[PDB]
DNA sequence: ATCAATATCCACCTGCAGATTCTACCAAAAGTGTATTTGGAAACTGCTCCATCAAAAGGCATGTTCAGCGGAATTCCGCTGAACATGCCTTTTGATGGAGCAGTTTCCAAATACACTTTTGGTAGAATCTGCAGGTGGATATTGAT
DNA sequence: ATCAATATCCACCTGCAGATTCTACCAAAAGTGTATTTGGAAACTGCTCCATCAAAAGGCATGTTCAGCGGAATTCCGCTGAACATGCCTTTTGATGGAGCAGTTTCCAAATACACTTTTGGTAGAATCTGCAGGTGGATATTGAT
């Protein structure tokens, strides 16, 4: 009966996921979101597949160098673990909330 | 057969007739002279080339011959000047660099 | 719920790319929150220049000029 | 629908001549000369009306390019230009 | 001569508060912000008609320019106030 | 012979608006509408930020208003204060705002 | 003898300059300053007095600006005195240095 | 004074009282003593900065004398736009 | 130190999806040859304001003492996230009508362009006006020792 | 809590510099009125490519177990905030010479402006190749338990 122990398969997580560059996040239910706020803007829209696309580019890039400025929170509050107070601290000093 | 590009005049691969059309349309003044658009093309050529020639040896590294975005990022991240010139661009397919903050690895 | 759709294995794959170890449970639903607000913001400008061009259908161009206004520039999709 | 794409690759065969380059990676480097062009084209536009001329020439572009490109970069770029520059008004 | 769109906002000023004066630091401080909000929007303007292959800045490009740039009920607000002056513009003959 | 900004029940001078987009080039042709619309925006906009100031000098005791009152109106309203997220108001300093944990 | 405690005279303070706007930086040093630096990049050139004074306003505004964010980053940290690793966090963040 | 002579650590200029001070209006209780050389370094690349795009606007004017507007053109270029001089 | 289980490399193989070399029809470019126009440099110069020297005085920087208390280091102990493998739902993959996105033709309302004519927003120069900065006293807190 | 030291609050009060007030000239605007030109909306349409439906494909939700991370409590010290003494250098008020900035007329190299001719860069349907990504096989490093 083996077993990994705490963190050790994350740290391999993390050396893998930054070798690749695939999206993600699955691709349906991306789009499902991006036509349901859409639909707040203006009804019966039609998206290019493309259009669809650089919107998921553009927000896995954002979200994954929030993920790295939260890391950097949590490490100077000398924790290892993320919290939501990271990620306020991150967008609060970026200015996207300001 | 002769007439001769403005491009080849100013010994360039970039359409300096282009460029010019460009300025032109694009609404950045009333008049535009003839060497802006042989110096911008030949300003975009080097650039162009700086990153190609990085992006190239990206490749070669990792024993591909064919330039993809990946490569293109490499290039673009290692390079202090580069990097500050694209600090607010997105490459699409491009992921991130290898790294992970020390504090993290196993305490050995 | 659609905004749910975005699960927590991805969300922490995302979190992997960025570097991070350890995540905090609450972690999942704020970073949906700020993915929502995200969206909003670039999609609201993308189907304002779609209506603007008379259009029903955001072109990879509106969304490519959206990002740009936002000064989030992405390269591959024109411009 | 133009591209910069024929004239990337030649400059690619210059440099890696046994290189190639995929479609995705042309895009982008489609994107990045119009993202160049058009923020030195800006810049250009700026200088010449703080001036109140009507014109933008090669200085404006020169200057253009010292204030967007980082140091090194841009020592090169404005050789590269005025290099193109020179040997234009140098023929026939 | 150096124009200011100074004599605008002191008529302006009178109008929302009857009673009050401005220093120039203050005025010069409007000043710019005039500027500054035009270049924006006229800026906006001409993207927005370059994207579409269009030669002309119309009503129809400031309206949009204003709805990228200004915080929505800003945006409510001066979408309807230039909608009505163009309307009215439009009616004097 | 009636101005265009007294035509379009304006303040803000419609040629002079007018004018300013042509000689700035941002494209070959300006339509009569865009100086007119873009006129009221521009007046709009200066009443809403004069509305706020001139309350703020009223709040401090004081007939004109001054720079600190500008910064006042628009760091303490979420539209003007995003509209204005990256100016800066010569001799305005900032809004008072001491962190809880600082306290006693 | 009397004598405030340490930690209120300093509160004091704060609630003096968040109340006023007159420059901090004694204005004759900070010209020098510019002069300085702005020599040791081109010889032989003038200012006109508002062209200082535009460069202090802007100066100073910054790094209040920037005071804000490294306090933030301190209390992140469960402290109340700012040291050189909040401002190296909060520039980094920022994108001056990221 | 009789005079011209050289510029020299001027930076030094900017006091601990007046750093103090900037922190004061930022909102801060408690400063350590590294705190001043940090700030120094900080406020002299923030000014290289805009002095060099300001004197870059200069010369491209071909003038001798920085001018307001100068400074003002530097700033937006760096993305901190400034009202009340101009601009 | 000694295995035992896994994850990680690697060299080789190969099918095909995306990269490429070819052909040709061609309109939008781009180059070219001539006549016309004009932006902005050179030259003269009026006059703003920048550099600078001067003197005086008090706001403030500097430097020291002293000890309160904040920061870091260390021990502790719950509880919360990581690893995992258990069984199933949603997603991804590939094929078919249709509604819009464009390519084209048209003609009219609207935007130049231009020659006057008239109204206005700037200005520098005189002079009076007026909010408030900053000095003052003393009455209401706020602090901190006891 | 009561009490003494100190800071803050604040309405009263007038000289001063910064704001508001004309009288003037005004050419630069902005408006007025043809004449010429055209950009783009509107209608009609043909081919894309976008949305949707079926199905074979595979990453996620769920519950358990527990080690290890993060916050609480305790402790010790050295550093940074008050407070104070001393004195210089910044701030202020003025004047002075002259360097440049900015105004004005002048006029040629360079730029717009068609018109004419040549050609190249993009689209398209066809045909062919080829870099490499999954896939296999076996060696070996890593990790974790004892």
């Amino acid at each position: 009966p083996h077993r990994y122990r705490p963190g050790t398969v994350a740290l391999r997580e993390i050396r893998r996921y930054q070798k690749s560059t695939e999206l993600l996040i699955r691709k349906l239910p991306f789009q499902r979101l991006v036509r349901e706020i859409a639909q707040d803007f203006k009804t019966d829209l039609r998206f290019q597949s493309s259009a669809v696309m650089a919107l998921q580019e553009a927000s896995e890039a954002y979200l994954v160098a929030l993920f790295e400025d939260t890391n950097l929170c949590a490490i100077h509050a000398k924790r290892v673990t993320i919290m939501p107070k990271d990620i306020q601290l991150a967008r609060r000093i970026r200015g996207e909330r300001a | 057969a002769k007439a001769k590009t403005r491009s080849s005049r100013a010994g360039l691969q970039f359409p300096v007739g282009r460029v010019h059309r460009l300025l032109r349309k694009g609404n950045y003044a009333e008049r535009v002279g003839a060497g802006a658009p042989v110096y911008l093309a030949a300003v975009l050529e080097y650039l162009t080339a700086e990153i190609l020639e990085l992006a190239g040896n990206a490749a070669r590294d990792n024993k591909k011959t064919r330039i993809i975005p990946r490569h293109l990022q490499l290039a673009v991240r290692n390079d202090e000047e580069l990097n500050k010139l694209l600090g607010r661009v997105t490459i699409a397919q491009g992921g991130v660099l290898p790294n992970i903050q020390s504090v993290l690895l196993p305490k050995k | 719920d659609n905004i749910q759709g975005i699960t927590k294995p991805a969300i922490r794959r995302l979190a992997r790319r960025g570097g991070v170890k350890e995540i905090s449970g609450l972690i999942y639903e704020e970073t949906r929150g700020v993915l929502k607000v995200f969206l909003e913001n670039v999609i609201r400008d993308a189907v304002t220049y779609t209506e603007h061009a008379k259009r029903k259908t955001v072109t990879a161009m509106d969304v490519v000029y959206a990002l740009k206004r936002q000064g989030r520039t992405l390269y591959g999709f024109g411009g | 629908k133009e591209s910069y794409a024929i004239y990337v690759y030649k400059v690619l065969k210059q440099v890696h001549p046994d290189t190639g380059i995929s479609s995705k990676a042309m895009s982008i480097m489609n994107s990045f000369v119009n993202d160049v062009f058009e923020r030195i084209a800006g810049e250009a536009s700026r200088l010449a009306h703080y001036n109140k001329r009507s014109t933008i020439t090669s200085r404006e572009i020169q200057t253009a390019v010292r204030l967007l490109l980082p140091g090194e970069l841009a020592k090169h770029a404005v050789s590269e230009g005025t290099k193109a520059v020179t040997k234009y008004t140098s023929a026939k």
